[PDB]
RNA sequence: AUUCAUAAUAACUUUUCGAAUCGCAUGGCCUUGUGCUGGCGAUGGUUCAUUCAAAUUUCUGCCCUAUCAACUUUCGAUGGUAGGAUAGUGGCCUACCAUGGUUUCAACGGGUAACGGGGAAUAAGGGUUCGAUUCCGGAGAGGGAGCCUGAGAAACGGCUACC
RNA sequence: GAAACUGCGAAUGGCUCAUUAAAUCAGUUAUCGUUUAUUUGAUAGUUCCUUUACUACAUGGUAUAACUGUGGUAAUUCUAGA
C-alpha cells in the first residue's frame, strides 16, 4: 500500500553450507502485520536460487506500526536444502512431513512397559497362554 | 569427587571466549584436548560465534559431517574438540586459512591467512630427552613428540614444522634482540620482541618485556615465547600490531576510524 | 507328582505324572544323576538308567548343585547358578532356594532320559527336533559332516528355505571365515606395514647418526 | 640436584604384550597362476610424552566461651629403628627402643538457630549484621558399618547384614 | 531390522546443609612421592627355538546367548532340565 520495501542488510554467503545468511529490514508503512511467506516469495524473486529455497523466521514488528526486523536464509540447493533445513521450518512450510509419534507421558511409561519384556516376550505369551486357563 | 566433570555451565569459562549471560545454560565444554586448558576454545566458539556461520547446535555438528573443517590435515570430525594456538585451522572448498593469533583486545582473533604459508604451524617446546633404547625426541604444543630431532638445541624455544609429520627445520634461540611473544594472561600477546632477560634461578622465571610503546614491563615465562628473527615474523599479525595502544587514545582512534 | 522328562538323543520330551504313593516315591534319598527304575515309574519303562536331574517346588524355586542339606536355604548367586535373568554389574543377590535331597516338598521334577530301552519312544524320542541354527563357521560346516577339508564350501551349505517374500531365499547362516581374499588382502597389508614402517625409522636412524657425527666433527674437535 | 630418562651385563615370570577383527574400492604386475604388489579406513592393543582428572601437601586467615587451667599416651600420644600393606608418602599398621608433643599469642574442653568462600543490606570516613539459595569447593542420599563390577564409587534412581 | 551377546555410559546432571570450628574452604606453591578408559602424537623385521613328518598360517578350537519344546510358584525387571 505504501512501499513494504524489502530491503536487505548483513548479505552473507555461506559456501560451506551452498546458502546466504543475511538480515531483513521491513519498513511497511500504512499497512502491517503482513505474512510469513509473502516476502519469502517476493525475496526468492530478487536472488533467482528458486522460489522455496528459502527459510524466514522472523518479522519483529517494531514499534508504532510500520517498521519490522526480518531474518532469511535462501540456500542454494533445492533437495539438498531438506537435508540440512530444520524440520519445523519445513512443516511450517508444508514442503516435507509432521511427525507424530505419541505424547511424552505416552512414551516414556513405553519404555517402562520395554524392561519388563524377558527377551521378544513371545516365551512369555506362549506360557501365559497354555496356563490360565491352565 | 568420584569421577571426572562432563558438564561445566557459563560463567565458569573465562571472558575470551565472549559467551552470552542469559542463555540460562551449561557452556560448550572443551573435550579432552591435546594441548592446553579451558583458556583454550573449542572449534564450535570459534565458528557459530567469532565467525558466525551458523545458529543451532544441530546445525554446526551437521556442518562436520560435510568434511570441510581441517587442522593439520586430521579429519577431527569431533564437535566441541578443542583448538590450540597457532595451529591454523584451515579449510577445504569455501578455502579460508585461519591462524589461531591473539589481537589487541584480550581474546583470540578472526584472521585470515593465505593458501601457502598455511602449511606450517610454530610450535612451542617443552621437554627435549633422551629415551627409551636411544630414541631422542622433543615434544610440543600438542606434546605431538617428533621422533630423531635437530640434537641439542634445548628446552624452550620455537620450531618449525613440516606437516608431513614434524619434521624439524630450524631453530630460533634467544638473544638481546630477536621476537618473543606472550602467550597467556593479564597482558597476553602483544609483542615486546625481548629487551633484557634475566633467570631466578631455583623458584621462577621473569622477562623483562618492551613494548612498541616502548616503556616496559614483566610477564612470567610460561606466558614467554619467541617467534623468530626481529622484523621477520613468520605469521602475519593481526590488524591490531600489538601495542596495547593506550585507552586515553583508543578513544581518540576510533572516531579517527569512523572519521568524526 | 508331575515330571517334566525330557531326552538327549536326537530331541524330544513331555511332562508325565503317576498318582500312586511310591511308584511317584521311588525317586527320593539320592539326589541328581543316579538311577530310576523302571516298574516303580509308569509301566513303560523297565530297568533303565536314568540321570534324574534336579527338581522344582511349590514357590517356585529350583535346585541347584551347592547343596546336600535337604530344606530351602540361602546364599549368595553371583553368575553361573541359577539366577541373573537379569541384573546388573554388581549384581551379586541375596537369594534363598529349595536344595537337598527330595521327598515331600516337589511339585516338578526334572528329568532326562539315557535308556529308552524297549517300549516308549511316543512320547520321549520318537521325533527328531527339526533343529533350528546350524553351524556357521567354515570348519564346523564340514563338522557336521567330516567333509575332508578342502572342499570349498558353498557347496554343502545349510539352506533353509521359506517363501514368504515369494524368492523362498535360497540362503545360508551367512558363512564365517571363508578361506579368500580380502581376508588374504588384510594379511598381507600386515606385512605392507610392518616391512614399511620398521626400515622407515632405521633410514631415519640412519640419517641422525650421520648428522651427529659431522655435528661431532666440529664438537669433539671444538678448538 | 638426583640411585633421573637411559644404555649395558646374568637370570626373571602358573610368559605380560608384540592384529587368526570388520568396511568401502578395484587396480597394477607378467611368469593369467586361489602367483606377486598395493589405496582410503574403523576398532583394539603395549610403551613414552601429553591431555581429562583424581589423590596427597606447604604457606596465612577463622564465631562465642576461663561459672572451659593444663589437654595428649600402657588400644601411637611424639620421634627413631626395621618391616606389612598402599596407586605411591607417612605411627597408616606391626615388633623393639627414646620419653616425648601444645600453652596464658588461649592450646585443651564446652557452645554454635556454624556448610566454607566469590558476595548482599544499610551507607561521610571508620564500619555492624547476614550469606540455607543462582558461581567454585566440600559432606550426604532414613542411621552407622562392609563389598563387587568398572579406568573412575566404599556409588546408593548398585549390592550384603543390623537398627 | 527385534531381542540378545560384545563394547561403552550409568562414577556426570540435579538436590539438601544434619554432621563440620585448623576440619572444609579463599588465595598460594609442592608431587624427585603418585595413577589416569577416554583426547592427541609417536609407536612392536627377533614371535618357538621339544627341529627340521609337533602342523592351518590360504585362517584350528570350544561354550554359549537370543530362539524352540514342555515347567513350577498367587507372587517380583523372579526362573529349569533338554
Amino acid at each position: 500500500s505504501d512501499a513494504v520495501t524489502i530491503r536487505t542488510r548483513k548479505v552473507i554467503s555461506n559456501p560451506l553450507l551452498a546458502r546466504k545468511q543475511f538480515v531483513v529490514d521491513v519498513l511497511h508503512p500504512n499497512r502491517a502485520n503482513v505474512s510469513k511467506d509473502e516476502l519469502r516469495e517476493k525475496l526468492a524473486e530478487v536472488y533467482k536460487a528458486e522460489k522455496d529455497a528459502v527459510s524466514v523466521f522472523g518479522f519483529r514488528t517494531q514499534f508504532g506500526g510500520g517498521k519490522s526486523v526480518g531474518f532469511g536464509l535462501v540456500y542454494n540447493s533445492v533437495a539438498e536444502a531438506k537435508k540440512f533445513e530444520p524440520t519445523y521450518r519445513l512443516v511450517r512450510y508444508g514442503l516435507a512431513e509432521k511427525v507424530e509419534k505419541a505424547s511424552r507421558q505416552q512414551r516414556k511409561q513405553k519404555k517402562n512397559r520395554d524392561k519388563k519384556i524377558f527377551g521378544t516376550g513371545k516365551r512369555l505369551a506362549k506360557k501365559v497362554a497354555r496356563r490360565n486357563a491352565d | 569427587a568420584r569421577g571426572p566433570k562432563k558438564h561445566l555451565k557459563r560463567l565458569a569459562a573465562p571472558h575470551h571466549w565472549l559467551l552470552d549471560k542469559l542463555s540460562g545454560c551449561y557452556a560448550p565444554r572443551p573435550s579432552a584436548g591435546p594441548h592446553k586448558l579451558r583458556e583454550s576454545l573449542p572449534l564450535i566458539v570459534f565458528l557459530r560465534n567469532r565467525l558466525k556461520y551458523a545458529l543451532n547446535g544441530r546445525e554446526v555438528k551437521a556442518i562436520l559431517m560435510q568434511r570441510h573443517v581441517k587442522v593439520d590435515g586430521k579429519v577431527r570430525t569431533d564437535t566441541t574438540y578443542p583448538a590450540g594456538f597457532m595451529d591454523v585451522i584451515t579449510l577445504d572448498a569455501t578455502n579460508e586459512n585461519f591462524r589461531l593469533v591473539y589481537d589487541v583486545k584480550g581474546r583470540f582473533a578472526v584472521h585470515r591467512i593465505t593458501d601457502e604459508e598455511a602449511s606450517y604451524k610454530l610450535g612451542k617446546v617443552k621437554k627435549v630427552q633422551l629415551g627409551k633404547k636411544g630414541v631422542p625426541y622433543v615434544v610440543t604444543h600438542d606434546g605431538r613428540t617428533i621422533r630423531y630431532p635437530d640434537p641439542n638445541i634445548k628446552v624452550n624455544d620455537t620450531v618449525k614444522i613440516d606437516l608431513a609429520s614434524g619434521k624439524i627445520t630450524d631453530f630460533i634461540k634467544f638473544d638481546a634482540g630477536k621476537l618473543v611473544y606472550v602467550t597467556g594472561g593479564r597482558n597476553l600477546g602483544r609483542i615486546g620482541t625481548i629487551v633484557h632477560k634475566e633467570r631466578h634461578d631455583g623458584g621462577f622465571d621473569l622477562v623483562h618485556i618492551k613494548d612498541s610503546l616502548d616503556n616496559t614491563f614483566v610477564t612470567r615465562l610460561n606466558n614467554v615465547f619467541v617467534i623468530g628473527e626481529q622484523g621477520k615474523p613468520y605469521i602475519s599479525l593481526p590488524k591490531g600490531k600489538g601495542i596495547k595502544l593506550s585507552i586515553a587514545e583508543e578513544r581518540d582512534r576510533r572516531r579517527a576510524q569512523q572519521g568524526l | 507328582m508331575k515330571l517334566n522328562i525330557s531326552y538327549p538323543v536326537n530331541g524330544s520330551q513331555k511332562t508325565f505324572e503317576i498318582d500312586d504313593e511310591h511308584r511317584i516315591r521311588v525317586f527320593f534319598d539320592k539326589r541328581i544323576g543316579q538311577e530310576v527304575d523302571g516298574e516303580a515309574v509308569g509301566d513303560e519303562f523297565k530297568g533303565y538308567v536314568f540321570k534324574i536331574s534336579g527338581g522344582n517346588d511349590k514357590q517356585g524355586f529350583p535346585m541347584k548343585q551347592g547343596v546336600l542339606l535337604p530344606t530351602r536355604i540361602k546364599l549368595l548367586l553371583t553368575k553361573n547358578v541359577s539366577c541373573y535373568r537379569p541384573r546388573r554389574d554388581g549384581e551379586r543377590k541375596r537369594k534363598s532356594v529349595r536344595g537337598a535331597i527330595v521327598g515331600p516338598d516337589l511339585a516338578v521334577l526334572a528329568l532326562v532320559i539315557v535308556k529308552k530301552g524297549e517300549q516308549e519312544l511316543e512320547g520321549l524320542t520318537d521325533t527328531t527336533v527339526p533343529k533350528r541354527l546350524g553351524p556357521k563357521r567354515a570348519n564346523n560346516i564340514r563338522k557336521f559332516f567330516g567333509l575332508s577339508k578342502e572342499d570349498d564350501v558353498r557347496d554343502f551349505v545349510i539352506r533353509r528355505e521359506v517363501t514368504k517374500g515369494e524368492k523362498t531365499y535360497t540362503k545360508a547362516p551367512k558363512i564365517q571365515r571363508l578361506v579368500t581374499p580380502q581376508r588374504l588382502q588384510r594379511k598381507r597389508h600386515q606385512r605392507a606395514l610392518k616391512v614399511r614402517n620398521a626400515q622407515a625409522q632405521r633410514e631415519a636412524a640412519a640419517e641422525y647418526a650421520q648428522l651427529l657425527a659431522k655435528r661431532l666433527s666440529e664438537r669433539k674437535a671444538e678448538k
